[PDB]
């Protein structure tokens, strides 16, 4: 759940002091109109609007400032600079009564991953492999530059991956959970979102590491295929039921690096159920394979996202000759930095095919 | 939560699936 413990013209114009997301702090006035809700919660609401100069849409992201928690969102956000994590174009501060509020204008994205998913569900269908494929990969993408940083997302689930349909670029967006993480300093065990929430969370772990991003991917992965989430629940015990009625009992030792205070309890032997009675019979080994090398019980077992970027599965990405069902090009897939391959350069001649280097 | 409790709930559940 939670984290650690402006002038009106004439359409409607509003007009804002506004500070630029990357670069040194040089404000500049801001003007935008047609703003309606696309979004609200208890975090805040989320707003669509125009900019008055460039015509381009953009999300207003208004969040409470609560002082009782830590709120890193910001100052993680401007550091961040990737094609598949959502732009923070500008923040402003705004006036709940003597009470101020942190508005973040972003990048609009039309759709997420969860909507799409909703769409072939009611439909009785499946997202096209391709497709799979495409998100999948841009999200490990997203998480290879975060962690580079020690960055852990914290949130990982496909309500807050977003889609442009017609270009098939993903975007990572909230970074509300987010956090670098540092050996020997504590975390909140109750972050990431129910489903999504790996076992060593579950397990009430307080030193875990950014390699939680990658068991909710793996289970973002898992939910696309199969059409549901694959580990649903109310409660850890719920959840963690689902997990070991796939992955069967974990070991003592698998125990011990969740969290060693479990170590010594009789937990009944369940038997694992193999992944490929998981999911479809038409279901590609490399995506039963992959799958099952991101959701591992020992976070030190699960592939990194770069070399999940590596995987075989996604080696149709690197065929010269492919497209989008609807006729375009893929999105940019190889321009990786040296910053995105600082975990492990010699992935390059992997991830970088020969045609990409022209 | 207590690790204890956690456990006999858990246990308790994987009982329940395995028997
Ligand atoms: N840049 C954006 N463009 C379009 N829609 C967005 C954008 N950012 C967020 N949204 C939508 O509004 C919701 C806002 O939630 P989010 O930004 O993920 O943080 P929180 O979950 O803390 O509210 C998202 O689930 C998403 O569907
Ligand atoms: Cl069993
Ligand atoms: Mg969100
Ligand atoms: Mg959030």
């Amino acid at each position: 759940r939670t984290t650690s413990f402006m002038k009106v013209s004439r359409s409607k114009v509003t007009t804002v002091v506004a500070t630029p997301g990357q670069g040194p702090d040089r404000p500049q006035e801001v003007s935008y109109t047609d703003t309606k809700v696309i979004g609200n919660g208890s975090f805040g609401v989320v707003y669509q609007a125009k900019l008055c100069d460039s015509g381009e849409l953009v999300a207003i992201k208004k969040v409470l400032q609560d002082k009782r928690f830590k709120n890193r969102e910001l100052q993680i956000m401007r550091k961040l600079d990737h094609c598949n994590i959502v732009r923070l174009r500008y923040f402003f501060y705004s006036s709940k009564k003597d009470e101020v509020y942190l508005n973040l204008v972003l990048d609009y994205v039309p759709e997420t991953v969860y909507r799409v998913a909703r769409h072939y569900s009611r439909a009785k269908q499946t997202l096209p492999v391709i497709y799979v494929k495409l998100y999948m990969y841009q999200l490990f993408r997203s998480l290879a530059y975060i962690h580079s940083f020690g960055i852990c997302h914290r949130d990982i689930k496909p309500q807050n991956l977003l889609l442009d349909p017609d270009t098939a670029v993903l975007k990572l967006c909230d970074f509300g959970s987010a956090k670098q993480l540092v050996r020997g300093e504590p975390n909140v065990s109750y972050i990431c979102s129910r489903y999504y929430r790996a076992p060593e969370l579950i397990f009430g772990a307080t030193d875990y590491t950014s390699s939680i991003d990658v068991w909710s991917a793996g289970c973002v992965l898992a939910e696309l295929l199969l059409g549901q989430p694959i580990f649903p629940g109310d409660s850890g015990v719920d959840q963690l039921v689902e997990i070991i009625k796939v992955l069967g009992t974990p070991t003592r030792e698998q125990i011990r690096e969740m969290n060693p205070n479990y170590t010594e309890f009789k937990f009944p032997q369940i038997k694992a159920h193999p992944w490929t009675k998981v999911f479809r019979p038409r279901t590609p080994p490399e995506a039963i394979a992959l799958c099952s090398r991101l959701l591992e019980y020992t976070p030190t077992a699960r592939l990194t996202p770069l070399e999940a970027c590596a995987h075989s599965f996604f080696d149709e990405l690197r065929d010269p000759n492919v497209k989008l069902p609807n006729g375009r090009d893929t999105p940019a897939l190889f321009n990786f930095t040296t910053q995105e391959l600082s975990s492990n350069p010699p992935l390059a001649t992997i991830l970088i095919p020969p045609h990409a280097r022209h | 939560v207590e690790p204890q409790k956690f456990a006999e709930e858990l246990i308790h559940r994987l009982e329940a699936v395995q028997r």
